[PDB]
């Protein structure tokens, strides 16, 4: 019965291949929407919220 | 201006500055969310506020708006069959408005539904008549159980009815009465607000003389309460203080129930909202949901500690309002020790000197003032009506110790003490009432009632108390020296007391035959048990062997024990067959 | 506790 | 009994190997997503540096940052740490900053603005200022790097909606 | 959307005005509009960053409790930055299958959580009108719980144990075997918070989640006994905000256990003593019922969401004293308690659950016609009656001997031996169905004659007493 250790040793490199589909999808989504995300990030960073505290009157 | 500023925040206590010209116990809106709080102390321009919401996020400098009014409760139609948030705002409407499973901070919702049209019908007063506070100037049909909700003038209002509305359907905001006093005209709708911290006036305080017939044999027979009395139920954390409270709310004589959950589970206020509609009362002549006459004041433990105090005021004020309509209300306050902990938590964060166990020195005064609101009274104004407010306060002693400050104070104040025993609750002996220490000071007055309905009741009660005390003292001996070293009389006493405990005092509150036990059934069972004891004592007194007689009369004992199982449904004189099928089948 | 409160915060 | 226990141990070893492989795959997906987000933020940092290097386009931003920090401090006198690149640019705009703080705070104009001789580390800071109380105790780090660092945490749930859209299981939002 | 408001930069004030450090507490002196309950970041002279919670504000003064401890903090070079918000945890369904600090930082070598939201760890009390009363019984597999202390899905029932007792094994068995008696048509998600536990306790729980494949469904929040003490005041709220997000936000039936909730009480007393507040019993804070109820009551079901939180806090009673403040106030807040007993444990029994101090507040409604079985309540009550009488027969035999205890006492001694050694005794990984456990209860009540089973009504005594 000890032979199943090799069987589990082979389980890696199988799901490591199945997950590459989702990894590629992540990369594609990044390449698509990264420009927009960066645009909003920049406009938020340089946009000033120059207002005093509410309680400062 | 009306705007002070938050100076300090610590737990539920907010100290605000620029609060000069602020009155004690005045409501205030704290912060930008407009959290409701009450000015508890004034020191110069600094006002200390107990916030009734979560203070997380409150900033120093946040506005504090005076409202000019005390913590008030709205009183009028639409009050039964409803559950409220410690303060007087409604939880169902809150859920419907916020469309969420939480209670938003600072949400404002009118306490009474202002869109329901109520069928007002004017009373006996006409234009030009003089009206004063408490005068029933009309009635509305609220529900099939509360078929005539009296419309009373506010207690502190007066004048000559300049105008009275005709019979018809009016919302709560529609004007119903105009009354001129000193040339000034005042307008009265179907509801009015009353300060929850001021007791509602009465013409005179009567003497409570009618029993508060719960469904429990031990509480009805051994330690009775009256309508208008004060009782406390100290106990540990699983001995049934909340099951007793709910059974009383279900089967008590009270025309209305104010169930206050001051710092309790939110699944125990949910079960009341689930079972009371499914439970019905034929006190109106037809089965009407007990919920139709039972309102709720849900303020769980996860909910602000400072609203555990506004939960107890709201409940007693509602009971006083309904007593002012001629009703015999029962306020069930589960728990009074959570309101005392809230005052211990406010006092500790407030700086003044703590007492014996951190409680304020004025805890006893607060409890006394709360319990002094209960009683039988003639209601202010005409028609002449009489009402009563009973208070059933569950105390939760820290560790089950009855020497606690809250428990000692309540025992000093209350007239009935239904002390619960944890050991009995573990055996599932329910109700787990400690007969050794529990007392009822209303047994003397109830004499009259018994002399009018059950003359043997006081004597039988005293006999059963004596038997139980003897058996308590004797079981201790038997636990060490054995039962065979006792006299036959002592063994009879032990057997009788065991039978009483396991069949008379023990009452399954979640069954059909023992969910409720009417007083006639209690009296019949008491007579049966005492007669069995007398028969055994006589049989052994004139010469007999109790050891064999127990086997000989085993079936008579079985019948006495099974008297418990009679269904009360076959009311009165069908169960009363036990008068012969039990007291003549033997004895 | 009482002594601390009285003699430090009063 | 020993044989049964040891076979149970073998089965549990098999199951644990399967579970560990699955967990490492899940963490691989999560780390890929995190690295994509980090790349987005790195590009944003490069763009912020570029904008900060454009003096004419950078001057209004720098004034707005200084005025915002001063409005948060609400101190009569302030100190401004800035890149040695911007000390000259800030010196030419002190009057504008003072007047703008006075008007936006509906308060008397700022009494005094020091420009600290301790310049921000140009290697790490690409723009903006650090505005400090007169005592140098209380400060606000209104730098482009710090602003982006704060946004990288405040805006994370919005970036996840932008990139990967709504989640199928979140049924109740709040 | 609501997430769109996150695209906003809010600069933070960095103060450097620390004026005192005593125990957990740091006092900071010249705050501008201090905010109650706000979270702050203390940068130490060493440069490490710690987090703290503003416990009190007074003018310009703020009192902050530092979760990671105040060691190494000085008044000169320590700066404190005020974030302006309370403590919010990032929450995604990708939290399931992950391990975090008591502060919510990943310790599985994975990345931070890609948040779908930042949810305040204090939550909000559920509207009592929005609550559903739990009535779906969970077969824990343990006869001492299923047959006499039956747990409903959505119930909050801790395990009152003590030290040297197998309360971790009992909780692991419950999590391992838990399921509905009548399945609706799925496995629980699990949220495990550990406060001040050993390393081998955490290892036991983690590897038993490994073994049963429930770790992919599990988020762990491990504050071990070598981690900061004050960080234990946030661990159970970060774990109950993650459990809540799965329970209502993702509609996931979840079972969330707050192991060593009793340890959290020690941290609450440490903070309270540092604040010199007026104490309760044994020095514990006078507000410990309100602090333990803001954790215990974050369980249950709600009307329109098909998810629940079943909470099993684990609580070790000092000196096995149930009147101690911690177990006492838990009993007054929770809907029952499974009482792990040292007398039964020394006596060789597992699970050493003493059913007499134990209770399930939601059992009455979870058992009966059509949903477990008709004899379940009567059988349970009769078993309690006979066990309470067998334990008093065994005390009378210890001082007096068998020769002077009645026949019923002998029957109760026999009942007590078989109850504890055959019914309450049960191997680990032995899953008994509520029906097998009722059949075994009927076999033990047959020891007695039909006439002394006086806590069973004649209808039930008729159908089951003779099978
Ligand atoms: N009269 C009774 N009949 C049956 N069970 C009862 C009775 N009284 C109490 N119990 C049981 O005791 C449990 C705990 O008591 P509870 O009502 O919560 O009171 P407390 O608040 O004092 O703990 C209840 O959930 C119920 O199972
Ligand atoms: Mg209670």
């Amino acid at each position: 019965e000890q032979k199943n250790a090799g069987g589990v040793g082979e389980l890696e490199k199988k799901a490591e291949a199945g997950v590459q589909g989702e990894l590629a999808e992540i990369k594609k989504i990044a390449e698509k929407k990264k420009d927009d995300v960066v645009k909003i990030l920049i406009e938020t960073v340089i946009k000033p919220s120059a207002e005093v505290h509410i309680n400062a009157l | 201006s009306e705007y002070g500023a938050i100076y300090s925040v610590s737990g539920p206590v907010v100290i605000a500055e620029n609060m000069i010209g602020c009155a004690m116990y005045e409501l205030v809106k704290v912060g930008h969310d407009n959290l409701v709080g009450e000015v508890i102390r004034i020191d110069g321009d600094k006002a200390t506020i107990q916030v009734y919401e979560e203070t997380a996020g409150l900033t120093v400098g946040d506005p504090v708006l005076r409202t000019g009014k005390p913590l008030s409760v709205e009183l009028g139609p639409g009050l039964m069959e409803t559950i409220y948030d410690g303060i007087q705002r409604p939880l169902k409407a809150i859920k419907e408005e916020s469309q969420s499973i939480y209670i938003p901070r600072g949400i404002d919702t009118p306490a009474l539904d202002r869109t329901i049209k109520w069928q007002f019908t004017p009373g006996k007063f006409q234009v030009g008549d003089h009206i004063s506070g408490g005068d029933i100037y009309g009635s509305v049909f609220e529900n099939s159980l509360i078929s005539s909700h009296k419309i009373l003038l506010p207690p502190r209002s007066r004048g000559t009815i300049t105008w009275i509305a005709p019979a018809g359907e009016y919302t709560l905001d529609e004007k119903i009465l105009e009354v001129e006093f000193d040339g000034k005209k005042s307008d009265f709708t179907l509801y009015h607000t009353w300060p929850v911290r001021v007791p509602r006036p009465v013409t005179e305080k009567l003497s409570a003389d009618y029993p508060l017939l719960t469904g429990q044999r031990v509480l009805d027979a051994l330690f009775p309460c009256v309508q208008g009395g004060t009782t406390c139920i100290p106990g540990a954390f699983g001995c049934g203080k909340t099951v007793i409270s709910q059974s009383l709310s279900k089967y008590s004589n009270s025309d209305a129930i104010i169930y206050v959950g001051c710092g309790e589970r939110g699944n125990e206020m949910a079960e009341v909202l689930m079972e009371f509609p499914e439970l019905y009362t034929e006190m109106s002549g037809t089965k009407e949901p007990i919920m139709k006459r039972t309102t709720l004041v849900a303020n769980t433990s996860n909910m602000p500690v400072a609203a555990r105090e506004a939960s107890i005021y709201t409940g007693i004020t509602l009971a006083e309002y309904f007593r002012d309509q001629g009703k015999n209300v029962s306020m069930i306050a589960d728990s009074s020790s959570r309101w005392a902990e809230a005052l211990r938590e406010i006092s500790g964060r407030l700086g003044e000197m703590p007492a014996d166990q951190g409680f304020p020195a004025y805890l006893g005064a607060k409890l006394a003032s709360f319990y002094e609101r209960a009683g039988k009274a003639v209601a202010l104004g005409s028609p002449d009506r009489t009402g009563s407010v009973s208070i059933v306060a569950a105390v939760s002693p820290a560790g089950g110790d009855f020497s606690d400050p809250v428990t000692t104070a309540t025992l000093g104040i209350t007239q009935v003490f239904w002390g619960l025993d944890k050991k009995l609750a573990q055996r599932k002996h329910f109700p787990s009432i400690n007969t050794s220490v529990s007392y009822s000071k209303y047994t003397n007055v109830l004499n009259k009632f018994y002399d009018s309905n059950y003359p043997e009741f006081p004597v039988l009660r005293d006999r059963m108390k004596e038997i139980l005390s003897n058996a308590e003292e004797l079981e201790q001996v038997v636990q060490l020296v054995g039962k065979s070293a006792l006299s036959d009389s002592d063994k009879i006493t032990l057997d009788v007391a065991t039978l009483i405990k396991e069949d008379f005092l023990q009452q399954n509150g979640y069954s059909t035959y023992d969910a409720f036990c009417p007083i006639w059934k209690t009296f019949d069972m008491m007579r049966a048990f005492i007669s069995y004891h007398d028969e055994a004592q006589k049989a052994v007194a004139n010469g007999a062997n109790w050891s064999k007689l127990a086997d000989s009369t085993g079936d008579v004992k079985h019948a006495v024990s099974s008297s418990k199982f009679f269904e009360p449904s076959r009311g009165e004189k069908e169960v009363h067959g036990e008068f012969e099928k039990l007291l003549s089948t033997m004895q | 506790v009482q002594e601390k409160k009285q003699n430090e915060t009063a | 009994g020993n044989f049964k226990s040891k076979l149970k141990k073998a089965m549990l070893s098999q199951q644990i190997t399967k579970s560990t492989i699955a967990n490492k795959m899940r963490l691989k997906v999560l780390s890929a997503r995190e690295q994509s987000l980090d790349g987005i933020f790195e590009e944003t940092k490069e763009k912020l540096s570029g904008i900060a290097n454009n003096r004419d386009e950078y001057k209004p931003i720098l004034q707005s940052l200084i005025v915002e920090a001063l409005l948060k401090l609400l101190e009569p006198k302030a100190i401004v740490k800035a890149l040695e690149r911007d000390v000259d640019l800030i010196e030419s705009m002190k009057d504008d900053i003072m007047r703008e703080y006075g008007e936006k705070a509906q308060r008397a104009p700022l009494e005094e603005i020091v420009i600290s001789n301790d310049y921000l580390n140009k290697d790490l800071v690409s723009g903006g200022v650090v505005v400090s109380n007169a005592s140098d105790k209380i400060e606000i780090n209104n730098t482009l790097e710090e602003r982006l660092k704060l946004l990288s945490e405040e805006a994370l749930p919005a970036i996840r909606l932008e990139l990967y859209g709504p989640s199928k299981t979140r049924k109740f939002f709040d | 959307k609501a997430v769109e408001q996150g695209f906003n930069v809010k600069p933070r004030l960095n103060y450097n005005t620390v004026s005192g450090v005593n125990g957990p507490l740091v006092i900071l002196e010249k705050v501008k509009f201090p905010r109650y309950n706000e979270i702050v970041n203390l940068t130490l002279p060493d440069g490490t960053v710690r987090q703290g919670q503003v416990l009190e504000i007074r003018g310009d003064r703020a009192i902050v409790q530092v979760f990671e401890g105040t060691s190494g903090i000085d008044v000169k070079k320590t700066t404190v930055e005020f974030t302006g918000e309370s403590l919010r945890i990032p929450v995604s369904e990708d939290m399931l299958g992950r391990i975090f600090d008591g502060s919510g930082r990943p310790i599985d070598n994975g990345p931070k959580v890609f948040a779908e939201d930042y949810l305040d760890i204090n939550g909000s009390p559920i509207n009592p009108y929005a609550r559903i009363y739990p009535e779906e019984m969970i077969s824990t597999g343990v006869s001492a719980i299923d047959t006499m202390n039956s747990i409903a899905r959505g119930q909050k029932i801790p395990i009152f144990s003590a030290s040297g007792l197998p309360h971790n094994e009992i909780a692991a068995q419950i999590c391992r075997q838990a399921g509905l008696v009548r399945p609706t048509k799925e496995n629980f998600s699990i949220v495990f918070a550990a406060m001040g536990v050993n390393l081998e306790t955490a290892r036991f729980f983690k590897q038993d989640f490994e073994e049963n494949g429930s770790l992919e469904r599990t988020s762990l929040f491990l504050n071990l006994a070598n981690d900061p003490t004050i960080e234990r005041i946030i661990t159970p709220r970060l774990a109950l905000t993650t459990a809540e997000y799965l329970a209502y936000q993702t509609e996931r039936h979840v079972l969330t256990i707050l192991t060593d909730m009793s340890s959290y009480a020690d941290a609450l007393r440490e903070v309270s003593a540092a604040r010199e507040e007026v104490p309760g019993r044994r020095g514990y804070p006078g507000y410990m019922y309100t602090d333990l109820s803001t954790i215990y009551e974050r369980a249950g079901r709600v009307e329109g969401r098909n998810g629940s939180i079943t909470q099993i806090p684990i609580l070790t009673m000092p000196n096995d004293d149930i009147t101690h403040p911690i177990p006492d106030l838990t009993g007054y807040i929770t809907e029952g308690q499974i009482f792990v007993d040292r007398q039964l444990h020394n006596k060789g029994i597992y699970p050493p659950i003493n059913v007499l101090p134990s209770l399930s507040r939601l059992m009455k409604s979870a058992i009966g016609e059509g949903m477990t079985r008709k004899d379940h309540g009567d059988v349970s009550n009769q078993l309690y009656a006979k066990y309470a009488i067998g334990k008093d027969a065994a005390a009378m035999k210890a001082v007096v001997g068998e020769e002077a205890l009645s026949i019923e006492d002998k029957l109760s001694l026999e009942f007590l031996e078989k109850f504890e050694k055959t019914f309450i005794t049960q191997g680990a990984y032995e899953d008994r169905t509520v029906f097998e456990s009722l059949d075994q209860a009927w076999s033990l009540l047959r020891i007695y004659p039909k006439e002394m089973l006086n806590r069973i009504s004649p209808k039930i005594l008729d159908e089951f007493y003779d099978r």
